């Protein structure tokens, strides 16, 4: 039933009727059926697949609902940008700059402190899979 | 016109204005729409 | 909105007013903006890795609230009953609905927003009818916000069309129970109806709805067509617009 409601959705944002729309309006098509993305969201996915038919909008779908192990391990590698396995507060800091949003270094420290299980003040990968389960 | 008592700003400073009436109003318009959120 | 140097959460609102009133120091307007990010002054690999990390600070944040002292934002999820419906259609005074409705344009900028601006807006739709020349103020705000076509395909999308036929069929069986009761005279008579038939032919113009919604509005169209010429003597010129309005659709629907 919800492949029927994809496709009336699609079809009602089909605007010349050829069954293809284009992507400045990719965002409002989930963005209708009840899901609410950001715009980092909408540039990963259009940037995925990228003008869209029903098959690659099927398999954007495909991954909505679902979170996968693979996902977590590029997160966990994108934050260790040396790639030894621990995130430092230092990267953390690069990290959250490069976002663009600010911290003091004792909330940093206080959240990587809340953040272990181990008592080490480092977090690791299975701290990082039990986190984000 | 002879009173001496009615007779009683740059440009960096200007910019810095207009930036903070910017941001008083969207502080404004999301304390409105906390009012709004469903209880 | 160029000229902030914060930009505000996507689904989240950081402003709390309860705690704001009660002179709460981690409430205040410093402490506000302190959470947001500051206005910023590219390949697959480096968006992708946006992506990642935006997503999984805001879960660690989302812990970090849950357990640690950290406040809660709230959830952008507008209530259905509020002051604004009643400052919207108050009939004491225009100026304070003219207010209301520069406030509420104001309050829409990014989409984010729209969306529940846009959506509490169509809730109010069923008050046409009992506060007819008072709303004359939002209509001219609603429509003034759906101008372009993408918002009236996803409204559309969330089903205002069975909506709006319900409410015009509604209001005209009102229409023709009162004409054959009484014979009185109203000066605001077909007001609502009126307007509720103009956003319907608004909403049908654009071409993607009106080659999809054709096969469940011609009924109500027909109906209300039919009930109205047989109106003969608590008829107005707005009730002739309307007549020629959705004759109009009639037609135009009724072609392929």
């Amino acid at each position: 039933e919800q492949i029927a409601e994809f496709k009336e959705a699609f079809s009602l944002f089909d605007k010349d009727g050829d069954g293809t729309i284009t992507t400045k309006e990719l965002g409002t098509v989930m963005r209708s059926l009840g899901q609410n993305p950001t715009e980092a969201e909408l540039q990963d996915m259009i940037n995925e697949v990228d003008t869209i038919d029903f098959p690659e909008f099927l398999t954007m779908m495909a991954r909505k609902m679902k979170d996968s192990e693979e996902e977590i391990r590029e997160a966990f590698r994108v934050f260790d940008k040396d790639g030894n396995g621990y995130i430092s507060a230092a990267e953390l800091r690069h990290v959250m700059t490069n976002l663009g949003e600010k911290l003091t270094d004792e909330e940093v420290d206080e959240m990587i402190r809340e953040a272990d299980i181990d008592g080490d003040g480092q977090v690791n990968y299975e701290e990082f899979v039990q986190m984000m389960t | 016109s002879q009173f001496l008592l009615t007779r009683l700003m740059s440009e960096t400073e200007r910019q810095s204005m207009e930036s903070e009436r910017a941001d008083r109003s969207l502080f404004v318009q999301e304390l409105l729409l906390s009012t709004l959120v469903r209880e | 909105e160029a000229l902030t140097t914060v930009k505000p959460y996507c689904n989240e609102i950081h402003a709390q007013a309860q705690l704001w009133l009660k002179r709460d120091p981690k409430a205040s307007y410093d402490a506000w903006k302190k959470c947001l990010p500051i206005r910023g002054i590219p390949s697959k690999s480096e968006l992708r890795h946006l992506y990642l990390t935006e997503k999984y600070v805001w879960r660690w944040k989302q812990f970090l609230s849950r357990r640690g002292k950290r406040t809660s934002p709230l959830d952008l999820k507008l209530g259905h009953n509020n002051w604004l419906r009643q400052v919207l259609f108050t009939p004491a005074t225009q100026a304070a609905r003219q207010a209301a409705c520069t406030i509420v344009e104001a309050l829409a900028t990014i989409p984010s927003r729209k969306q529940q601006v846009l959506d509490l807006l169509t809730s109010y739709l069923d008050e046409l009818s009992i506060a007819g020349e008072c709303a004359a103020e939002y209509l001219a705000l609603y429509q003034k916000l759906i101008t372009s076509a993408h918002w009236k395909v996803y409204l559309a999308a969330r089903g205002v069309l069975p909506y709006v036929g319900n409410l015009i069929t509604k209001e005209i069986a009102r229409l023709l129970a009162l004409e054959e009761a009484t014979l009185s005279t109203d000066l605001q008579q077909g007001y609502a109806l009126k307007s509720l038939t103009g956003l319907l032919s608004s909403f049908v113009e654009v071409e993607s709805i009106k080659r999809h919604f054709k096969s469940r509005l011609v009924g109500t169209v027909l109906n209300g067509y039919l009930c109205l010429r047989k109106l003969v003597v608590q008829r107005t010129k707005l009730i002739d617009e309307t007549q020629d309005m959705l004759l109009e659709m009639l037609e135009d629907m009724t072609t392929g």
